[PDB]
RNA sequence: GUUAAUUCCGAUAACGAACGAGACUCUGGCAUGCUAACUAGUUACGCGACCCCGGUCGGCGUAACUUCUUAGAGGGACAAGUGGCGUUCAGCCACCCGAGAUUGAGCAAUAACAGGUCUGUGAUGCCCUUAGAUGUCCGGGGCUGCACGCGCGCUACACUGACUGGCUCAGCGUGUGCCUACCCUACGCCGGCAGGCGCGGGUAACCCGUUGAACCCCAUUCGUGAUGGGGAUCGGGGAUUGCAAUUAUUCCCCAUGAACGAGGAAUUCCCAGUAAGUGCGGGUCAUAAGCUUGCGUUGAUUAAGUCCCUGCCCUUUGUACACA
């Protein structure tokens, strides 16, 4: 009944268009929805110098990926969920789909 | 001698050798009239008054 | 009409401490005298009767903050601990003078090993901080 | 070079100066009576709090590192 | 009867907060406690300025809970300084007459404007080859 | 190497580019280490727009 | 009370060391090689003394008290923690050593490892530093 | 120092010269109206251009211009 | 998966998947002309499309 | 409402800037009146709203100097306030005044430059400036290993340089820098 | 002339342009207007506790809502307005209204250097070794060795201070690993301490955690004394990690208590939330920050100029150099 739904992406427009994709699903087929709840972003940041030997000015770089967490809660049986999650999914957006 | 105030009326620009004096035309604020060119240390805005010790002797002009 | 926290805290911890001595059922330990109350300290304290100050300030804490554990009233208390030549940090307090004095604050019913874990404060501990904030308030005015 | 061998303890002159002058000065700071009287600072805030509490001073302001205390009024 | 609830933030550098005013008399308390005993004490009036300013007949009708949260201690209290008074001008400006809101905004910004207007300044980022923002490390020729 | 770096500049300016560039570098025409390098058209080196305009190998 | 009182002893000689008497009692006594602040206060605690006193102030009966619990910490409560040559490599017992005993102690135990020709003794006898310190920069002031 | 480039007036002279009659001395209304004409990419490179244009739009209305 | 790796490595550890094996096809099919891939990670699937020159060879 | 006072005791009203060059740049009376030398800034983002800071305020910060000192700005307010107590004591009259008169005592009139020397006269806010550093550098260093407290050495400074009595550090290196400008012009 | 700028204006045999700069991307700020939220909260409501109707609660549950929190789309500032200075040009200065009237970084290029890296590589030519191995393993040692000189830094020389209690505030982050053996920790007992033994939470806005961080603030003790400043050196003991600490891995307790009294010649960095003080995360990591890379907090003096010194750049000039 209470599905909740976890979609992971490093981009960002990809993501918005996933969950706003499946909330357009969910209008579609007319059920209570809670909104897109946005996770605070990850930055995982890596410093390292840019220098393979060891002279020079000592320089460093910022490497950083962005993790960006955006879920949603359903309230449907199985087999809908199934059905919604099974098409229109952005091959860069990682799914896990939450039962209780 | 006195010491005597003079009104700033005009900033004439920078000067010196590492360009920290500011040489400045004041009048002297009981005779208007009266106005002469002065080296000035430090930041000066149109409009204040200098405490001359010496009404006399005069900066160069650039 | 008075709680503590409509007080001034740095005469009411001095005014629970001497309650505390004029009650004198709280059992105090035996190495009072000879302990140093941290690693980042350099000597004992001052003040003799120090526990009970240490009791009251911990009776404080967890009114106005309840489940602190022994770990948690060691980050209260804790301070910079000069290295000497190396640069100062941050270090704990001593964990025994925090757990005597949670264990002897519920030895007298002040507080309780509550459910969740940590020291709660019961209403009678409770009754006897905010009516000594009263008894603040009216020796200030 | 020069150094300064405070009193730890009273002469009873310097009680008996302390007794006469102090109290009649414009300010008095343990300072200013440790530098006048050749006495430790502790000493110093022992006696003007001993002399406070014979209640001959007023007290102005008072910190943890300095308190002020000045002389009686004269009307 | 009717809800006349105020949220208002005041922000210092990174310190907030949030003021919460209502209908009732003149109490004044941030976190649970009140305004003469908020250490650090020694910026006392530095809390009491907009109430020096406005008078208590303007915190008359009004009682103000604010909440603190972030930064540190005189970021803290100029984060309150601020709401405080923004808090009484949109209580002002939504549930009376704006002109007292007018006056108390001149006389309030004629004594110091950081009263309403937030100080945007927040602490800048260390770059590498320095132990601070711009400080670099000593330079050693020869 | 001239006639290799004509032909692919020549084969990626017919198939449509708005610039090229490639840089040989070796120790191609002697024992010492030189560099040629072949450039036609508009080119971008700063900004992001190298990201989404330029490709590079 | 502030006044200074008769018998205020300016100099005590104890444990044949001087003591400056007009300095507090707790950091007067330091003055004794083998207690510190620490061991000082301790004493001075065990002894049931005001510490705000001064070491002219106090009488010979009690500072007699205080050198016997000096000289005896643990037959007046002080633990074996607290002692500066706990578990001693020749008689196995815990003790406070103090100013006679402490450099000589001190040298039992130097002599005992230039006696065994252990490496810590070989660098206690050529004057290094004996706690593995880089020594390439540093210690040049004695060493010529 | 806050100068404009010459991508800026380039576009400012051209955007003037060809829709004059749709321009004044309002930085927001012509802002909007070279939105409207131009593809600017961005809005930063829009207020340069808007504002070099009120200021020609003063020049031309006070005097003329090269 | 009772595994329950972080997001954080997880996201790490399919980087280090794709750079592995673009850098293995790299060395497998530089006679083919290739260019990049692109892995369509579905659930219970996994398609991971080769982008080349010469797919016959 | 009216009144503005400093910290709780002194009015900013009965003041007496004698020196009129030093009108504006010296910020006191009727509108720099504030109740603590503490504010939140922003007096230094360009260059002449340096002036319009209050004076007290500038004191509190050219206090705070030399290395283990530098930030401590709670601390300086509270120096500075007992520094007012001293002398509210000592001379009995309003402590900001005899501030004014300690600055437009203090600060030098005329110094020298390059342009061997040549004397250049001083700009009134430069005037303040070095006055303010001056007297603080003074006290600073009559304070530095010493039994008396900063917080009246401060306060004794205040006095010498406002009577001119030369026993002033700030006074005495006036002099001095007027003595070497008198005659290198 | 002007600008941060070959940035523009303007003279003008040039006119139209491209790269660089700038624009761009990430970031800080501002939105009571939009989107949303039991992994964030607020306000009410009802119980519960306590104090004398009311006050407090991070005590407990739910009706609205999104101000605070999170992060998406937008918007928002351009020298736009005014007044001067300036062909009235480019632009500069001041001020109003204003969240801001220069936020900070990333990317960065015709070219060069015989600058560095063959010790990052299954990137690599050539040479050399290749079985008594320069391959590889295992055991021990060294990389720390100390008459001296130099460089980066930490601690300090104290009273603006130290000590001991008291009060009260953060933001970056990270956290159980393919091989791979090692995670952050609450809470409860023992012990002075380092630590030890128990059950629990956490693959994380869910648990540590409301990260009760320092400096700072409040109250004692000190008293110009190499003193309670300073904590080097050195002795004795107690714990942890690891297969193993001796040349002391680290941590703890007691004692010992050195120079150091503000540093010559010389010299480094920096202008606004900046310098400086202060602590906290990350990397290295079995153990682990006197380093580096980030983060917050407390938070200034001075300056809004110049070519004087040191750098480099442009123009002109000279050349018998052009592998310059
Ligand atoms: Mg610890
Ligand atoms: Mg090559
Ligand atoms: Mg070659
Ligand atoms: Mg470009
Ligand atoms: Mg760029
Ligand atoms: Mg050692
Ligand atoms: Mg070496
Ligand atoms: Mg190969
Ligand atoms: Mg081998
Ligand atoms: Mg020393
Ligand atoms: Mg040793
Ligand atoms: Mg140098
Ligand atoms: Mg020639």
């Amino acid at each position: 009944h209470r599905i909740r739904i976890t979609l992971t992406s490093r981009n960002v427009k990809s993501l918005e268009k996933v969950c706003a994709d499946l909330i357009r699903g969910a209008k579609e087929k007319n059920l209570k929805v809670k909104g897109p709840v946005r996770m605070p972003t990850k930055t995982l940041r890596i410093t390292t110098r840019k220098t393979p030997c060891g002279e020079g000015s000592k320089t460093w770089d910022r490497f950083q990926m962005r993790i960006h967490k955006r879920l949603i809660d359903l309230h449907s049986p199985s087999e809908i969920v199934k059905q919604i999650t099974s098409i229109s999914i952005e091959p860069g957006v990682e799914v896990e789909v939450t039962i209780a | 001698q006195p010491i005597k105030l003079a009104r700033v009326t005009k900033v004439l620009g920078r000067t010196g050798s590492q360009g920290q004096c500011t040489q400045v035309r004041v009048e002297f604020m009981d005779d208007t009239s009266r106005s002469i060119i002065r080296n000035v240390k430090g930041p000066v805005r149109e409009g204040d008054v200098l405490t001359l010790l010496e009404s006399e002797r005069e900066a160069r002009r650039l | 009409g008075v709680t503590v926290k409509d007080v001034n805290q740095q005469e009411f911890v001095r005014a629970l401490a001497a309650f505390l001595k004029k009650s004198g059922k709280l059992k105090v330990p035996e190495w009072v005298d000879t302990v140093k109350l941290a690693k980042h300290k350099e000597l004992a304290p001052y003040d003799e009767n120090w526990f009970y100050t240490r009791a009251a300030s911990t009776a404080r804490h967890l009114y106005l903050r309840g489940g602190a554990g022994v770990g948690s009233m060691t980050k209260i208390y804790g301070g910079r601990q000069r290295n000497g030549v190396m640069p100062s940090h941050f270090s704990r307090g001593s964990k025994s003078v925090a757990r005597r004095v949670l264990q002897a604050l519920e030895g007298l019913k002040m507080v309780e090993k509550d459910q969740d874990g940590g020291r709660k404060l019961t209403p009678q501990g409770q009754r006897d901080l905010d009516r000594i904030a009263g008894q603040v308030a009216a020796a200030k005015k | 070079r020069d150094k300064l061998n405070n009193l730890v303890l009273f002469d009873k002159a310097t009680y008996d100066k302390l007794c006469k002058e102090v109290p009649n000065y414009k300010l008095i700071t343990p300072a200013v009576v440790s530098e006048r009287l050749k006495i430790r600072g502790s000493l110093a805030r022992a006696a003007l709090q001993e002399l406070l509490s014979k209640g001959l001073i007023k007290l102005v302001s008072k910190h943890r590192a300095q308190v002020i205390y000045t002389r009686n009024t004269k009307g | 009867g009717p809800l006349q609830s105020v949220q208002v933030f005041g922000r210092k550098k990174t310190a907030t907060a949030v003021a919460h005013c209502k209908r009732g008399n003149g109490l004044i308390k941030v976190n649970g406690r009140p305004l003469e005993m908020i250490e650090p004490r020694t910026l006392q009036y530095k809390l009491l300025e907009p109430v020096l300013l406005l008078g208590k007949e303007r915190f008359a009708g009004v009682d103000i809970r604010v909440r603190v949260k972030g930064g540190g201690h005189v970021a803290q209290i100029y984060a309150i300084r601020q709401s405080i008074s923004k808090a009484l001008v949109a209580y002002y400006q939504k549930y009376v007459d704006e002109a007292s809101k007018k006056e108390i905004k001149d006389i309030l910004i004629q004594y110091d404007r950081t009263l309403l207007v937030a100080d945007p300044r927040r602490c800048e980022s260390k770059k590498f080859g320095g132990p601070g923002a711009r400080a670099r490390y000593q330079k050693s020729y020869r | 190497v001239r006639r290799a770096c004509y032909g692919v500049l020549r084969f990626i300016m017919e198939s449509g580019a708005k610039g090229c560039e490639v840089v040989v570098s070796g120790k191609l025409r002697g024992q010492r280490a030189k560099s040629m390098k072949f450039v036609d058209g508009l080119m971008i080196h700063s900004g992001d727009p190298v990201n989404y305009y330029v490709d590079t190998a | 009370s502030l006044v200074i009182p008769e018998k205020f002893q300016h100099i005590l000689r104890v444990l044949n060391t001087n003591i400056d008497g007009r300095r507090k009692i707790a950091f007067a006594i330091t003055a004794i090689k083998g207690v510190g602040r620490r061991y000082a206060h301790v004493v001075l605690r065990k002894a049931d003394i005001d510490l705000t006193k001064r070491a002219g102030e106090l009488t010979e009966d009690e500072v007699e008290r205080v050198i016997t619990i000096m000289q005896n910490p643990r037959q007046y409560k002080i633990p074996d923690w607290f002692l500066n040559r706990q578990k001693d490599v020749k008689d196995g017992k815990y003790s406070q050593v103090l100013a006679n005993g402490l450099d000589n102690k001190l040298r039992e135990d130097l002599e005992r490892l230039k006696k065994i020709r252990a490496h810590r003794g070989l660098r206690h006898f050529w004057g290094l530093r004996v706690r593995g310190q880089h020594t390439k920069t540093t210690g040049r002031r004695g060493r010529t | 120092g806050r100068v404009r480039t010459k991508t800026v007036k380039k576009a400012a002279r051209v955007i003037i010269e060809k829709y004059y009659t749709r321009l004044g001395n309002d930085f927001h209304t012509n802002k909007r109206v070279c939105e409207e004409i131009a593809i600017i990419p961005s809005k930063k490179l829009r207020n340069k251009i808007a504002g070099y244009v009120t200021h020609l739009m003063k020049r031309i209305q006070r005097g003329p211009v090269r | 998966m009772a595994v329950q790796i972080s997001k954080k490595r997880k996201f790490v550890a399919d980087g280090i998947f794709k750079a592995e094996l673009n850098e293995f096809l790299t060395r497998e099919l530089a006679e083919d002309g290739y260019s990049g891939v692109e892995v369509r990670v579905t659930p219970t699937r996994t398609e991971i499309i080769i982008l080349a020159t010469r797919t016959q060879n | 409402t009216p009144d503005i006072k400093l910290f709780g005791k002194w009015s900013t009203d009965d003041v007496q800037i004698n020196d009129i060059s030093l009108q504006d740049y010296i910020a006191v009376k009727e509108k720099y009146a504030k109740y603590l030398p503490h504010s939140a800034g922003r007096y230094a983002a360009k260059r002449f709203r340096k002036a319009q800071c209050p004076i007290v305020e500038r004191l509190t910060n050219s206090m705070m100097m030399h290395g283990r000192n530098n930030g401590k700005k709670l601390m300086t307010v509270r120096i500075v306030k007992h520094a007012f107590e001293i002398i509210h004591l000592l001379t009995g009259e309003n402590p900001l005044q005899v501030l004014v008169n300690a600055i437009i005592n203090s600060g030098p009139r005329e110094d020298s430059t390059r342009i061997r020397r040549q004397a250049v006269d001083v700009s009134p806010l430069r005037r303040v400036n070095q006055a303010i550093w001056l007297l603080c550098t003074g006290a600073r260093e009559a304070a530095f290993r010493n039994i008396k407290t900063i917080a009246e050495c401060l306060a004794d400074e205040l006095i010498n340089a406002a009577k001119g009595s030369s026993n002033s550090y700030a006074i005495k290196k006036k002099d001095e820098l007027e003595r070497v400008a008198k005659s290198n012009r």
